[PDB]
């Protein structure tokens, strides 16, 4: 009664039979803004179910050579579903997320995927492009996973909301994160509160013959969505 | 006074019908009571689990 | 004095276990508010039909539902509210010319498996106890209303069956007979559940003879004497010719219905009466077919 | 504590380690006849243990092409064990049954068997023979499983006491059925209260190399056996 | 007057769940006596990072 | 005992009808209650003025 689990938000439901439990970012659930932490004088919009639902976006293929990938939440979801609209129509944004990275295989396969969250995920390279800093859907790929393309050791990434997908045990990870920023609200069109990294620490291996197509899908869901500063529709 | 011969005799359901003759079977079908038991056909299992629980433990 | 075994033995329990109770259900279930839920150990959706039970998963545990008050009544989906509807089950022909029914009389066998419409519905259950109301629509092959007089006589199994348009059997001193003119409205009749068996049997998986069951006798497999209600006789009240071409249609409605075991609907076209024989040389799919399971 | 199970009747015991629970026909346990439902004025015989026991009769071989089989309970058991005798010596019969269709395989095999009960199982074809209507032991085989050789859709058979033997999960099914007939008693020599159907909905498949001999055995046991009208011994 | 949905909806909780409390810790944890233990069902060492 | 299925079901108006069958819709239209509300169509204005007063203040 610890491996099986179900997630129900909006009009979406997720299932699992090899889950390794749920982790709550820094032990805190997504809460709305207090009437003292906010400065935006105007009742925001809490569409709820229409935006606070599960969205299955991108999928990648794990290989015996894959380096790793990453995404930028605030931006990623935009342009898709009712959520994207509010993010583009409104100026101020606020919300927490429920991430579910699923990746199954057979009992004859082996591999270990580290799935962690990194707040204010800045990258280096002498300045990365917009297609690298905000690769919304379909994300981007790591070139130097050892330094997370930022100059920091990945061996010390577990110091953040993380979880592992060791094929020999579980087949999916689940994280819950509350809004994070030195401000009550902030436009997600140009600022990403954090990013998701998926890196194979244990190279996916398996004897020839077993289906080599090992996909890794990403499914997330907004929580306690609040938008303010209603204006014209914007894209970036 | 009437006879008691209408198939649904001793029936658990309470039928309120109209009859002009001596035999009760000549009476109309009339209004009846609405009872159901989806379980006798849907969940005729010996042990019960519930949605929240996993069918096979 | 007691072997103990005799004391323990539950052998002799006329009381059935049940374990399932029938409850009131006028309005369909009303939906209730439901918020999100994210936790382990709780798998409403996950089921295992391998057990033989219909998933008990409810809308609420699937999506954030609202509250709804189902006023929708379920009174029209009841037995009586369904079966209690007149329908064609019989049809006799007393023409002037022909080889079918000369002489002016006709003995029809009491069986309703002769017409699709009605037969389809009824064959949904295995057993059925009830009373019925029969209506008789007499008329000529055109729709012509003729000033002719007839006599409908019920002939229980074992009673003398009329052999001629003027057979002694029509005195009906005991049997129940009805005289009507084709000018008067149809005949209204109420019939009680008459059968040695507690309920009519739609399917009889056995032989009524209890003999050798030779091939030539395979004509009995499925024949249940508990559904044999005898015959129905009709004729013109006269010594001469009818003078008119007549056709009687028998309609039936069920009252006080009691169905039991339910079985699959009919898939093929009926061929014989009281015979589940089907078109083996050409079988058709239960429903419509498509071009691809990935295309509409 | 839901997959493992044991059935003990008479001097027989059944075991399982992958059972999917027990189903009770129309939610009702086999009961004896009331002193008002019966018309047979004579104390019947309730031999109990001598007849109410488990009987393993026929066995069939599941193949990637098998269509399906079926049996007629009332008749099937006759001619075998103490039960058969009472059925042949007495005129009136009454009893409920506990059916256990077992069929195991390895975790590398795949298949799905539908095991359901069908009251008053009549068949068509313009009239089937005695060897087809009452194929007691070793049963008979379905030629047109889609219409159950009766003209009715099998897709609607689940509307009766059924259960599935999906090799990837369970390896046996178990059903319990009370006496069923518009009468208190009835001779089983010429009338079968119902029949058992076993049809592969998911074709048995497995890669070459794994033992291809996949047997399906049938084991049943009478319950609350009551016989009346003692007379000369009869066969049919 | 209320659609019920509006009454239930927790939407608007400025209060964070927490579920983790900060406690006093001047001195590092003090170790305590421990004897041998041999039993099934108890797997302190066995974990699942 | 009769059914409750006559369109004007749960209707505010009280209809006194005659019915011989099980279904209430087979009943006559019968006598009804006389209520009116000329305002919902004549004066559906948010604020009210009165004759003695001037419409536009
Ligand atoms: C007096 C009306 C009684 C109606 C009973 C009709 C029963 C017909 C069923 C025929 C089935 C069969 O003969 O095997
Ligand atoms: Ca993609
Ligand atoms: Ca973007
Ligand atoms: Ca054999
Ligand atoms: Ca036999």
């Amino acid at each position: 009664s610890d491996r099986v689990a179900q997630l129900t938000i909006g009009n979406s439901t997720i299932t699992t039979q090899e889950a390794a439990n749920i982790i709550v970012g820094y032990g805190e659930w997504p809460s709305y803004c207090s009437d003292d932490d906010a400065t935006a004088v105007d009742k925001p919009t809490r569409p709820d179910v229409s935006v606070n639902r599960f969205y299955t976006l991108d999928t990648k293929l794990w290989e015996k050579s894959s380096k790793g990938w990453y995404w930028k939440f605030p931006d990623v979801l935009t342009e898709t579903g009712v959520f994207g609209q509010n993010a583009q129509f409104h100026y101020l944004y606020r919300s927490g997320f429920c991430i579910h990275v699923q990746c199954n295989a057979s009992k004859f396969h082996q591999g270990a995927l580290l799935v962690a969250i990194l707040p204010e995920y800045v990258i280096g390279t002498s300045h990365p492009p917009y297609k690298q800093t905000q690769p919304g859907a379909d994300g981007f790929e790591l070139q130097h996973p050892y330094v997370l393309d930022a100059g920091i050791p990945i061996s010390q990434l577990t110091v953040c909301p993380h979880q592992w997908i060791n094929l020999r045990t579980n087949n999916c990870a689940t994280i819950i994160v509350p809004y994070m920023n030195t401000l009550p609200f902030d436009s997600a069109l140009n600022h990403c509160n954090f990013g998701l990294l998926v890196v194979p620490i244990s190279p996916l291996d398996f004897d020839q013959g077993a289906t080599p197509v090992i996909p890794i899908t990403i499914t997330l869901a907004p929580m306690c969505s609040e938008f303010a500063g209603l204006r014209q529709a914007v894209t970036q | 006074h009437e006879n008691s011969n209408s198939a649904t005799e001793g029936s658990t359901i309470n039928y309120t019908t109209i009859n002009y003759y001596k035999d009760s079977y000549a009476a109309t079908a009339g209004k009846q009571s609405l009872k159901q038991d989806p379980d006798k056909f849907a969940n005729p299992v010996k042990d019960i689990f519930t949605e929240m629980a996993a069918p096979l433990k | 004095d007691r072997v103990a075994d005799v004391i323990e033995s539950s052998i002799g329990d006329s009381v059935s276990r049940a374990l399932t109770q029938a409850l009131p259900a006028p309005t369909g279930q009303n939906t209730q508010v439901s918020s999100h839920r994210l936790d382990t150990g709780e798998v409403p959706a996950l089921q295992a039909a391998e057990i033989g039970a219909s998933s008990n998963t409810s809308d609420e545990s699937m999506i954030e539902t609202r509250c709804v008050l189902n006023s929708h009544s379920t009174a029209e989906t009841t037995l009586d509210s369904f079966f209690s509807r007149a329908g064609l089950v019989g049809e006799i022909d007393l023409p002037l010319e022909g080889t079918t029914n000369p002489n002016g009389y006709a003995n029809w066998d009491i069986d309703i498996t002769g017409y699709a419409q009605m037969r389809r519905k009824v064959e949904l259950f295995t057993y059925m106890r009830f009373d019925a109301e029969f209506t008789f629509v007499a008329c000529t092959p055109t729709g012509q209303v003729v000033p002719q007089l007839l006599q409908y006589m019920f002939v229980p199994p074992g009673a003398p069956k009329p052999e001629s348009r003027e057979s002694l059997a029509w005195q009906t001193a005991t049997n129940p007979s009805v005289f009507v003119k084709l000018t008067d409205p149809p005949a209204q009749v109420s019939v009680p559940f008459m059968s040695p068996a507690s309920a009519y049997q739609w399917f009889y998986d056995g032989y009524p003879t209890f003999g050798e069951h030779k091939q030539e006798k395979d004509l009995e497999y499925g024949a249940c004497p508990n559904n044999m209600m005898g015959t129905f006789s009709v004729r013109n009240v006269g010594s001469s010719k009818s003078k008119y071409p007549l056709v009687v249609r028998i309609y039936m409605r069920m009252k006080h219905v009691r169905a039991w075991i339910p079985r699959p609907m009919r898939n093929q076209n009926y061929l014989f009466k009281a015979n589940p024989n089907y078109a083996g040389n050409s079988i058709k799919p239960t429903g419509t077919s498509r071009t691809a399971i990935t295309t509409l």
